[PDB]
């Protein structure tokens, strides 16, 4: 209504540039947005590529128990995952010995740990509780008894 | 945030500072009058090509009979304002003296050369004070002609600023030390031929220069002010020979030197001066600020806040609120307690309570409040485990947990019409 | 920063928007995220558990990895020789307007947590994390982690004594060229050296003129009069807020950076030190047997007790 | 790239701080870590 002249020129220089600054700033701020959600996206990617597709033995990746599946949902403009994990918990008490010292020799039993001292009875799986009798097949000649530290008589 | 439900959490928001309280002033207790009436109402003036620099100190200045007359034709400053003069004491000031035509204002410039700036009379492109011209027709202009006063236009070379040329050399621009009259040697000297009922251009001007040393001494050409006392560790304003600012003072640690004023810490951080009384202050002028931010427990269990100031000690904080201080200024406010450690700040509204929880609510280094309570921080269920021999726990009966992840993959695709 | 105090630059200040509310939440913004990168990479133990003041099992020295009791900080030795390591190139009250805030999870509890998450892998089992402890003596613990190595049960136990000197005698090796070394800790440096270089370059800026009279306010304040007073102020106020709205952005490019790597790094701590991680260099540069963590200045420092054979033979096959 | 050269636009360029020095450091950061793009990409053999 009351322009003139290249004095509104000026002042319409002045509300181009900051107008145009802000417009800038929009876009880069949007642009570090966009690199973080592809971010993100890329990990999104991962999961569904490997927590869905199979069982990813990676610990505190997929789930916090130990992943036995994975089923994903859809969002708004997300994605929702639904990790099965596996939570062990009643804990026990039962001794150990690290071998078999049966007549003069090292039997140890399966890499796949505890040989259950538990009077001397069985050697078990690491999570499940799961007794064995145990067999020649449960574990190997190994050396001489000197390594040994617990003896257990009587492999049978 | 615009909202009426608020959830819980701490919302920054608005900007804290201490209003400052009193009003100092300091200058040195120099009482004179200072030489104007003398040097603008005077009777012998030079041409430029002698223009005579006078000094002036240890005076008090007025800076109202450069403005409340008419006297004055011309009269425009240039590297201070008009209003504004007297509000700093000048260090040792310059009067330039010389008498000019009726044309050679638009000269007299940092640049804009022209030929007698130029070739008698050269300023610097900074340093500048006021420059100052009026009229004297009916004192030295008679018609017959006043043949008294002259110019130089003969130079080999230009100027550099402030320098003044007197010999009058017999000008031959090929050195040439001649005999005028010979030819293309003169004499550099030329006169005005100032008369009385000519042109308003051919009038004779009378120029003063008022060059400013700005604040390289201990400043001696003060402006008509009252001073006051210092008031130590209290956040007031400022006003020294040069400088103005607000702040805190108190008494420094330096090593100072006779010669130095100001102290410009770090990158032109002032933070320490020499009094015009005898004495050397430092100067925290950052009195308080920072900003404030509320911690609510949701307005959907309790409506009671908690004011979380930032960068504080909890001192200046308890004064400013009860003697109303804050540039947050409430209606209704009260302080119960007040609690303050773990450095960020003054928690207002707070309990300290040992019995530590899981860290609701995330205050400044380890303290975390709830519900108010503010505890420190209880890290997690604290244990100790059997660690003895062979004896080993093996879980027998397990569980499934389905737990839910979520991963955002797609943000908002956008766009802009970047003509409208 | 921008504009310290007058009455009228505050006015000339509005006249620009809302600038200082956007630069105000993008540094919190900023603040949280950082503080929730050290959530997510140290607060993965609920269960905090207590130092068994042995520290020695069978051969295994874990002097100076936790911390002492009868020394008067809570923190390990190796953390000590890494908080000397590391420069820094009451309250602050400084009128940049500029501020450090401290951190939330303090240097103590980020110790505690460290020297829980040490003792926790040391006890309680290889089933860590997902549940709470097994009771395993940490002779059977390595007896394990040499089953994600494909070598059997034989190799520990006829072999107890050797590696437990060549495990100690590789801790003092570290703590040796950790005292009176050089750049092999650098990238901790080059963080607060960045930060310095920024922090230091902005003040610099408030230094600097823009092509106005004066570099700084209230000096062009005691020559002002009018609109000349708006035209100096303004192009120092424009000046000024191009050079901090640089700063956040680049301060906002380096968080990114800087969440990458604690991405990374929540990564390796739940990998590598919960665990044994059999992807291959990736943890370690050997075959990854154990991995340790320990606290830094602004960062984390692992210990990842590789597996490296080297005498070969030749024999057909 | 800003004011190629003549006498006095330099010196307004001087007027405008350090930025000259930023972007300079920035580019020759950016050089840099991408020569450690190519050293943790490619060389990771110690025996070649």
């Amino acid at each position: 209504s009351r322009l003139d002249k290249v004095e509104a020129e000026v002042q319409i220089d002045r509300l181009i540039t900051g107008r145009l600054q802000s417009l800038q700033t929009y876009v880069t701020q949007q642009l570090i947005r966009a690199a973080e959600i592809r971010a993100s996206a890329n990990l999104a990617a991962t999961k569904m590529s490997e927590c869905v597709l199979g069982q990813s033995k990676r610990v505190d990746f997929c789930g916090k128990g130990y992943h036995l599946m994975s089923f994903p949902q859809a969002a708004p403009h997300g994605v929702v995952f639904l990790h099965v994990t596996y939570v062990p918990s009643q804990e026990r008490n039962f001794t150990t010995a690290p071998a078999i010292c049966h007549e003069g020799k090292a039997y140890f039993p399966r890499e796949g740990v505890f040989v259950f001292n538990g009077t001397s009875w069985f050697i078990t799986q690491r999570n499940f509780f799961s007794p064995q009798i145990i067999t020649t097949d449960n574990t190997f000649v190994s050396g001489n008894c000197d390594v040994v530290i617990g003896i257990i008589n009587n492999t049978v | 945030v615009k909202s009426f439900e608020i959830d819980k959490g701490i919302y920054q928001t608005s900007n804290f500072r201490v209003v400052p309280s009193g009003d100092v002033v300091r200058f040195p207790n120099i009482t004179n009058l200072c030489p104007f009436g003398e040097v603008f109402n005077a009777t012998k003036f030079p041409s430029v090509y002698a223009w005579e620099r006078k000094k002036i100190s240890n005076c008090v200045a007025d800076y109202s009979v450069l403005y409340n007359s008419t006297f004055f034709s011309t009269f425009k400053c240039y590297g201070v304002s008009a209003t504004k003069l007297n509000d700093l004491c000048f260090s040792n000031v310059y009067a330039d003296s010389f008498v000019v035509k009726g044309d050679d204002v638009r000269q007299i410039a940092p640049g804009q050369t022209g030929v007698i700036a130029d070739y008698n009379y050269k300023l610097p492109d900074d340093f500048m004070g006021c420059v100052l011209a009026w009229n004297t027709r009916n004192i030295d202009a008679t018609s017959t002609g006043n043949y008294n006063y002259k110019y130089r236009y003969l130079r080999h070379g230009k100027l550099r600023p402030f320098e003044r040329d007197i010999s009058n050399v017999p000008f031959s621009p090929d050195g040439k030390p001649c005999t005028p009259p010979a030819l293309n040697c003169y004499w550099p000297l030329n006169d005005y031929g100032f008369y009385t009922t000519t042109g308003i251009g051919y009038q004779p001007y009378r120029v003063v220069v008022l060059s400013f040393e700005l604040l390289n001494a201990p400043a001696t050409v003060c402006g008509p002010k009252l001073s006051t006392d210092l008031i130590k560790n209290q956040c007031v304003n400022f006003n020294f020979n040069g400088l103005t600012g607000t702040g805190v003072l108190t008494p420094s640690s330096k090593r100072f030197q006779p010669f130095q004023q100001f102290g410009r810490d770090v990158s032109d951080f002032t933070d320490s001066v020499r009094d015009p009384k005898t004495s050397e202050i430092l100067d925290i002028s950052p009195c308080s600020f920072g900003g404030v931010s509320v911690i609510t427990p949701g307005t959907n269990a309790s409506s009671e806040v908690a004011v979380l100031y930032q960068d504080v000690n909890c001192t200046d904080v308890s004064t400013a609120i009860h003697a109303d201080q804050l540039t947050p200024a409430w209606r209704i406010y009260s302080t119960g307690n007040n609690v303050f450690q773990t450095q960020a700040g003054c928690l207002i509204g707070a309990e300290h309570v040992d019995t530590s929880y899981e860290c609701d609510i995330p205050i400044g280094a380890g303290i975390c409040a709830s519900y108010i309570v503010a505890y420190t921080m209880s890290l997690g269920a604290d244990s100790s485990i059997a660690y003895s021999n062979n004896t080993i726990a093996i879980p027998t009966n397990f569980s499934i947990s389905i737990t839910t992840e979520v991963m955002p993959v797609s943000m908002a695709k956008t766009s802009v019409d970047c003509n409208m | 920063y921008i504009c310290g105090d007058s009455t009228e630059c505050a006015n000339l200040l509005l006249q620009y928007g809302s600038f200082c509310t956007q630069l105000n939440r993008a540094l919190s913004g900023i603040a949280a995220e950082q503080d929730r990168n050290t959530r997510e990479v140290f607060a993965q133990v609920k269960q905090m558990y207590k130092t068994p003041t042995l520290k020695y099992f069978g051969g295994f020295n874990f002097s100076q990895i936790l911390p002492d009791p009868l020394k008067p900080t809570k923190r390990s030795f190796i953390e000590d020789l890494l908080f000397n390591k590391v420069t820094l190139a009451i309250c602050a009250q400084k009128f940049n307007g500029l501020t450090v805030l401290p951190p939330l999870l303090t240097d103590d509890m980020i110790a505690a947590y460290t020297a829980a998450l040490v003792s926790g892998t040391a006890t309680a089992g290889w089933t860590f994390g997902a549940g709470a402890a097994l009771q395993i003596p940490f002779a059977m613990q390595m007896a394990y982690r040499f089953n994600g190595i494909g070598v059997t049960q034989n190799v520990l136990y006829e072999n107890q004594k050797q590696i437990a000197n060549q495990f100690n005698k590789a801790i003092s090796q570290i703590q040796e060229s950790l005292t009176t070394t050089s750049t092999a800790l650098g990238k901790l440096q080059d963080v607060v050296n960045q930060n310095a270089q920024a922090l230091n370059t902005l003040v610099k800026q408030l230094s600097s003129n823009f092509g106005a009279i004066s570099s700084v306010l209230n000096d062009i304040l005691s020559r002002l009069d009018k609109v000349e007073a708006e035209v100096q102020i303004d192009r120092l106020i424009t000046g000024r807020l191009q050079s901090l709205q640089t700063y956040v952005t680049q301060q906002l490019i380096r968080a990114a950076e800087i969440r990458a790597s604690a991405n990374l790094a929540a990564t390796k701590m739940s990998e590598c030190v919960l665990g044994q991680s059999k992807r291959v260099d990736f943890c370690g540069k050997g075959y990854h047997l154990m991995s340790f963590p320990q606290a830094a200045p602004h960062g984390v420092v692992f210990l990842h007790v590789t597996y490296v054979p080297s005498q070969e033979r030749n024999f057909t096959t």
